[PDB]
């Protein structure tokens, strides 16, 4: 299991390289940014627990065929699983977030859950649905942008580590598709 | 038509092919091995003592969601820990079906069923490290000592692996300190005649899975039964 | 994979918790100490060519029986593939310093290392002797700075542990 | 496990009191001092492989009658069972004076030591003076007084932290006794 | 012990079964192999003093670096207890000749050898010249008979595979 | 365990000697009779099925408590495991007599069987009457003096082997009642 | 053939004197130094074709001007000769590591190679730079021993002495 500073030396390992001088420079501009980073993952840990029945809920409210009986999201035992697994796709972007980088999501969560979601009869439709309103929430609580919550911080730049994290939940967005 | 890779526009090959039914055939003797080695718990009309799921109403359906992503974390793992699984529970179980030829050849073609008996051989027996309470803090610090060895692959590199977690869920790991604290009283409080059956397969157990002909470790299995049944296979990581 | 942020998250994972305020902290502790470990790490990356050549004859300075007919320094290309293992070594103590700990080590040179030198009759008592004569060659504050020397020697004597 | 850090907490979780301004000056203490506490474990870990072997053939010059028919360390299983626990217990006794409190060993190595040796027939005095040259050890590295190892140090006292892991290897010696 | 006789034991208890004519058979073995392997038993204990002196110095032939400080051949009472590790394995060797198996070797000389003399430093390949001298070294019709010089012979590398 | 070869190694080792010319005429005459000790095995493993009812059923005869109600015979599952324990204690006995030694019995047997018998409230007043019974049960078929079925077999004085089996039936029926 | 037994025995019947303990001493030497110059020359007698055909081209690398009319290597057996004259003094290099001293050199390569190559305008300063090639191509883990190296690096700047 991986993470961005694990990565320039598996980078490194194919080529049999010491890591040299031009490969130190992203990691000192990771270090650099460590202080940025632990305060962008520090208000998506805040309020995760409403983030995500702002989520799947909010994908209820867009999308009212899985609440329909015999739907996905009918029985009182299978929207409590339903929210099981929206809890934890939150808590393994977290885990991007620490590692800077997204080696440990595809092994941990996203191994096997693209032909488990078909095999069972989740719609997969309206699951990308679902990781997108939280991907709408994590740029707006690192970017401080939320309509009801700002918190106290240190300002300066932040849209270099939004990406970041808007490109961990489409590569969930396109690997259980 | 074409491939999928050029210019089409839905899946195709939808058809039943020889490895999903080789999946198909090894689900079943799944069924029917699990069905077989319960049948030694319940043997009379009435559920025993220890085919219990908890003891609070949120809990007993807490243990299948709890093994239902316990499965999952089976199928979740890497491709040289599934072909580590592979060959070692196909060597725990010619040990298991130990005079047959017509049982050791089934067992190396299916291999969901090598996962179902030696597990399930394990809860036959009753040679599990949950069901075993030792008399005293004589075999309980020998007891203690062996599973600490049997978690040290939880963590093989010292980074913990997906096979020992037992939190999957918000609040999911309290429920799973009270099924095995229930579970660790109701092998205490279970009968007389059941518990030195256990102690004395346990260490018929360890003798022939473990110690292989070694003088000094059938001697400890003889000594602490209950440091025995804590020995189990080494593909389980926890 | 042994790091600061790959067992800290793997601990949250076995209990299925978040990264609490107790795992933010440990990455704060990789800006201090992270100064130190990298600053010494292109130190090693620049100069490692003079390393393995001049520490790594002394494994047949100290154990000079392994030229000799019979033993694992017979010929040239025996001998040259034992300063390519030096240099494997060199790379993995380079790998240690950027992951802010012991993890390339512990996967690519620890596990299964007392197997397989068993098994080609390598002598490890002569492994530790080229790695505990770049142990002792410091000068502190001309290699690196004065803590860097601190952080970098603390994996090669890990790997005297390891080998011994 | 208990550390030095919460043992505050549950000396005044039994009281209900709050650990304010009476008890920060113990726990800052172990913040300034804490950076000769990395200094100090450093010490321990990078000779670990050493002690064992200086504290076991050490015994052998005093207690000749354990190699004997009949001793402890005669059959070769024996004498490495024998040097598999010197360093269970000088693991240990690392992750104390890390922790700072030796409640660790008091759940996961002491608790039942000492009625397991017997049954077993390990004798006392034997592990007595294993662990009396590996407090010897553990004195020696933690000044750097080591006749033929100095390592590279910044200058003050460890007297204190010299005091505590000798409060530690007595904890081990009294409760096999 | 692992040997004839307890191997078959073990089989049928872990059959659950009676010691039947397969089992029966393999005690059969212990009436025409026990002549030879019987015939090679006092030979080394009757001789024990001769096979432990000079090829305990064959160890030191091949290896005299030893001799320099801070290796094992050091000093006189480290020599001194040097000769007693290959007496104690010709000990074991004529231990494993009058069981039948590889028992007394397996149980005593080669289980945890692998972890002492690694932190210990003591070198496997230095142990593993004296063994194998006593190997080739050996006559046919001259030491012991035809067949018990490869009965011997068979358990004496046995070690050499087990120490490499 | 051990057994009879195993056991002049263990004798030796118990003063690491060698096993010379002294040792040794225990274990010459051992090949010498092994074709006797084979035919004795060969006379155990052919009758096992009714000196187990021999045994059990003589305990009857002289027993009739445990079919009274309460005791030990009244139930159907606990009179198979009478017979299912009769018989593992005479095939731990044909190991013995194949292994030379009563080793296997003092693991295996004899240790934990006292404090079994205690919590399943057995009468060891039927432990003794059991064994000794059929340890004449035993000799009869060693020494080919059983009276009401014969048995071919090679001429020679076999009480040597009728001694080895005495002295193993006495060790099984002393601690347990 | 100047060896240490043949010195202290011609100086033994010189005088008319018994075997010495002075001369016993000496061949004592003969056994310690013997494992460093046997092994060079183990190495050099599996290796020599690939030692002669560097060292041959490297006269012809450096002196192009002999292949002109009238010079030493002109044609194809003048070439043929010169790798010859070059796989001679190699193989009594071999030849004096065995003896142990410098007698097979200077009675069979030395003794009248003043007087054999001003007559015949075969040139010393490429005899020289041929055997000076290899005086620096070995390479001291690498190639042999650590003592290895000294014995034959020797024998062979006697040789670029003794021609010079
Ligand atoms: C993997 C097999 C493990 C090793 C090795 C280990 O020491 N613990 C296993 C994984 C693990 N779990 C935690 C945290 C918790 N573990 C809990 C389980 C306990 N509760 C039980 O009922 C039983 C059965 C006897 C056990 C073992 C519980 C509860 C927690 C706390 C969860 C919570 O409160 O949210 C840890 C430590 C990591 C941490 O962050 O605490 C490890 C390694
Ligand atoms: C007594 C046990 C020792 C001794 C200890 C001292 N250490 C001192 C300072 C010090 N050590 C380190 C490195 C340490 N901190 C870490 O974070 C890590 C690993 C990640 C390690 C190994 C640091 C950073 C410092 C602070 C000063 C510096 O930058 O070097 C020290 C000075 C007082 C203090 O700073 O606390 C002492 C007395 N010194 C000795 O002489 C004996 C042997
Ligand atoms: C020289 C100082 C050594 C020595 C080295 C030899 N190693 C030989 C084989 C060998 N070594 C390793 C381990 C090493 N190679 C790696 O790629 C890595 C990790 C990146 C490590 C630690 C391996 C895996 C192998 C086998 C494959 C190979 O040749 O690389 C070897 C040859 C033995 C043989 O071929 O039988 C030598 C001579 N030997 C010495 O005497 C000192 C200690
Ligand atoms: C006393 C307990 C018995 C009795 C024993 C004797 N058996 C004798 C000889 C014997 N038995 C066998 C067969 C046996 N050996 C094997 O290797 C196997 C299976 C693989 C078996 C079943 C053999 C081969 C022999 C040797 C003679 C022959 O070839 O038949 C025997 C003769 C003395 C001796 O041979 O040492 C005795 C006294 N005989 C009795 O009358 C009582 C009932
Ligand atoms: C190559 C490096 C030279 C070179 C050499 C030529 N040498 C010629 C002849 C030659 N070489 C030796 C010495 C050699 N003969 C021995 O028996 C031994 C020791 C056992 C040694 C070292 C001798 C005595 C001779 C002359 C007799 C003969 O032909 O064999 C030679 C031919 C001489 C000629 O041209 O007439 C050549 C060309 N040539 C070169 O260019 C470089 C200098
Ligand atoms: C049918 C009902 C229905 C809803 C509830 C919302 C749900 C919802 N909210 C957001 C958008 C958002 N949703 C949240 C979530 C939350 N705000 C908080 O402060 C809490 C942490 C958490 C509620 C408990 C945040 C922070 C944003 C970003 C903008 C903001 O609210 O400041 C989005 C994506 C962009 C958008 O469409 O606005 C959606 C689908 N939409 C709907 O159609
Ligand atoms: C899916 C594949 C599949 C198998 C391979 C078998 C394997 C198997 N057999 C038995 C159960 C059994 N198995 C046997 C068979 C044998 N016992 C012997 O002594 C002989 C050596 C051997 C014949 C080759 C017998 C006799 C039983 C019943 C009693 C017993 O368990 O020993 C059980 C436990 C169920 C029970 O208690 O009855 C299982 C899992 N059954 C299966 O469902
Ligand atoms: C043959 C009959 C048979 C049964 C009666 C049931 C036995 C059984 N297993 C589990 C549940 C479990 N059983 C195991 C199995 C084991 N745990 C270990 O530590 C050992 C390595 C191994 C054999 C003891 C595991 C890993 C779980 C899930 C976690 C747990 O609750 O322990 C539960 C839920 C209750 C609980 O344990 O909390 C029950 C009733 N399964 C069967 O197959
Ligand atoms: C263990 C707990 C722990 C934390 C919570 C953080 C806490 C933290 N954040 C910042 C500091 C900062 N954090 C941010 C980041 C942001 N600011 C915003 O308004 C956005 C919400 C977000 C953008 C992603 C910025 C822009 C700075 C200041 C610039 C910088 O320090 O690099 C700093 C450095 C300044 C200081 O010392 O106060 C620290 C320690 N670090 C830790 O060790
Ligand atoms: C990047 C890693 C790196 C180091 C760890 C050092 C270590 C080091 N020093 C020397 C080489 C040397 N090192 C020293 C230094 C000292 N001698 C002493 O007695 C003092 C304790 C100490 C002063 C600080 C001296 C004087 C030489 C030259 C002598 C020699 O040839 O070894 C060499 C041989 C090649 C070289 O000169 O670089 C190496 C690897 N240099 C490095 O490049
Ligand atoms: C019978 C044989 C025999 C021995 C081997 C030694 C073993 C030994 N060494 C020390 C004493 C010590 N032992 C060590 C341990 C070591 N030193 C190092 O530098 C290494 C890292 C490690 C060996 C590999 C240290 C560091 C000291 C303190 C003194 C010093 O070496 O500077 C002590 C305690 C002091 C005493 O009571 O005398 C003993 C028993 N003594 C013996 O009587
Ligand atoms: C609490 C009681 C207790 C035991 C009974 C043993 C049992 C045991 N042995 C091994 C581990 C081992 N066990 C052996 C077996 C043997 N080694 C030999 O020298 C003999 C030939 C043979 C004994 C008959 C070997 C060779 C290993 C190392 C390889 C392996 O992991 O299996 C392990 C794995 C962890 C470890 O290495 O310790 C365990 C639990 N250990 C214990 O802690
Ligand atoms: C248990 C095993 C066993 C033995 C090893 C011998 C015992 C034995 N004989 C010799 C001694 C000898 N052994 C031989 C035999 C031979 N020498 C050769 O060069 C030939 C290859 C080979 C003949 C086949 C000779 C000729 C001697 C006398 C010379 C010598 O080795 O000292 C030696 C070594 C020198 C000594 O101490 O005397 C030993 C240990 N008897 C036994 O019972
Ligand atoms: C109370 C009810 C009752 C019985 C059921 C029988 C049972 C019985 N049989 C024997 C005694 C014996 N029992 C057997 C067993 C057998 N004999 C054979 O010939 C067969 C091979 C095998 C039956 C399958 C043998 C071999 C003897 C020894 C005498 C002999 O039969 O030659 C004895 C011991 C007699 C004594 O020493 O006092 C008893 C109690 N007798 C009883 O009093």
């Amino acid at each position: 299991m991986l993470d961005a500073f694990s990565r320039v030396v598996v980078n490194s390992d194919a080529k049999a390289a010491y890591v040299g001088g031009s490969d130190l420079q992203a990691l000192k501009s990771f270090i650099a940014d460590g202080n940025k980073r632990l305060d962008a993952v520090n208000s998506i840990v805040s309020n995760a627990s409403c983030m995500v029945s702002d989520a799947v809920s909010g994908m209820i409210c867009e999308n009212p065929g899985l609440i329909s009986p015999g739907g996905n999201c009918y029985t009182n035992r299978r929207m409590a699983a339903c929210l099981r697994d929206g809890e934890i796709i939150l808590r393994y972007v977290s885990y991007a977030l620490l590692a800077g980088d997204a080696s440990v999501l595809e092994d941990r969560c996203l191994n096997g859950l693209k032909e488990t979601y078909i095999a069972l009869g989740v719609p997969t439709n309206s699951s990308i649905r679902a990781v997108s309103i939280m991907k709408a929430q994590a740029v707006a609580f690192i970017t401080n942008t939320a309509t009801e919550r700002k918190m106290s911080f240190a300002a300066g730049d932040c849209t270099s580590l939004a990406s970041e994290v808007a490109s961990y939940f489409d590569r969930v967005g396109a690997a259980i598709s | 038509q074409t491939g999928l890779v050029n210019s089409k526009f839905s899946a195709r090959m939808a058809k039943k092919t020889a490895k999903q039914t080789k999946n198909k055939v090894d689900e079943y003797m799944a069924r029917s091995v699990q069905r077989q080695y319960k049948q030694a718990a319940v043997a009379t009309g009435v559920y025993g003592t220890q085919c219990t799921e908890g003891t609070v109403k949120g809990a007993a359906e807490a243990s299948r969601s709890a093994a239902l992503s316990r499965q999952f974390r089976i199928k979740q793992r890497s491709a040289f820990s599934k072909a580590h699984d592979l060959f070692e529970f196909r060597k725990h179980a010619i040990i298991a079906a130990a005079g047959c030829s017509y049982e050791e050849k089934m067992v190396t073609r299916f291999p969901k069923l090598a996962a179902a008996m030696v597990l399930g051989q394990t809860e036959m027996m009753r040679t599990c490290s949950r069901y075993v309470v030792p008399e005293s803090v004589e075999e309980e610090y020998m007891a203690a000592s062996v599973d600490k060895q049997m978690k040290r692959r939880g963590a093989p590199g010292g980074v913990y692996s997906l096979s020992c977690a037992e939190g999957v869920a918000k609040g999911q790991a309290e429920i799973a300190r009270v099924s095995a604290l229930g579970a660790a009283y109701r092998a205490a409080s279970k009968s007389a005649s059941a518990v030195t059956a256990e102690r004395y397969n346990s260490m018929a157990y360890g003798r022939v899975h473990f110690a292989h002909g070694c003088s000094y470790e059938e001697q400890q299995f003889n000594k602490y039964p209950a440091a025995a049944a804590a020995m189990r296979s080494d593909s389980y990581g926890y | 994979m042994k790091s600061v942020i790959t067992t800290v998250v793997s601990a949250a994972d076995a209990a299925g918790r978040f990264p609490s305020n107790s795992d933010l902290e440990s990455i704060q502790g990789n800006i201090q100490r992270s100064a130190a470990r990298l600053e010494a790490a292109e130190k090693l990356a620049g100069n490692h060519e003079a390393v393995v050549k001049e520490a790594g004859d002394a494994c047949f300075a100290k154990y000079a029986y392994l030229k000799n007919p019979g033993e694992a320094g017979e010929n040239q290309e025996k001998i040259n593939k034992c300063y390519r293992d030096v240099d494997h070594y060199m790379r993995l103590v380079n790998y240690c310093l950027v992951v802010g700990g012991t993890g390339p080590l512990d996967e690519w040179g620890i596990a299964g290392a007392r197997e397989v030198y068993r098994t080609l009759n390598l002598p490890t008592s002569a492994y530790v002797a080229s790695i505990a004569y770049t142990r002792d060659r410091l000068c502190v504050p001309r290699d690196m700075s004065a803590q860097a020397g601190v952080e970098f020697s603390a994996y090669l004597d890990y790997l005297i542990n390891a080998l011994s």
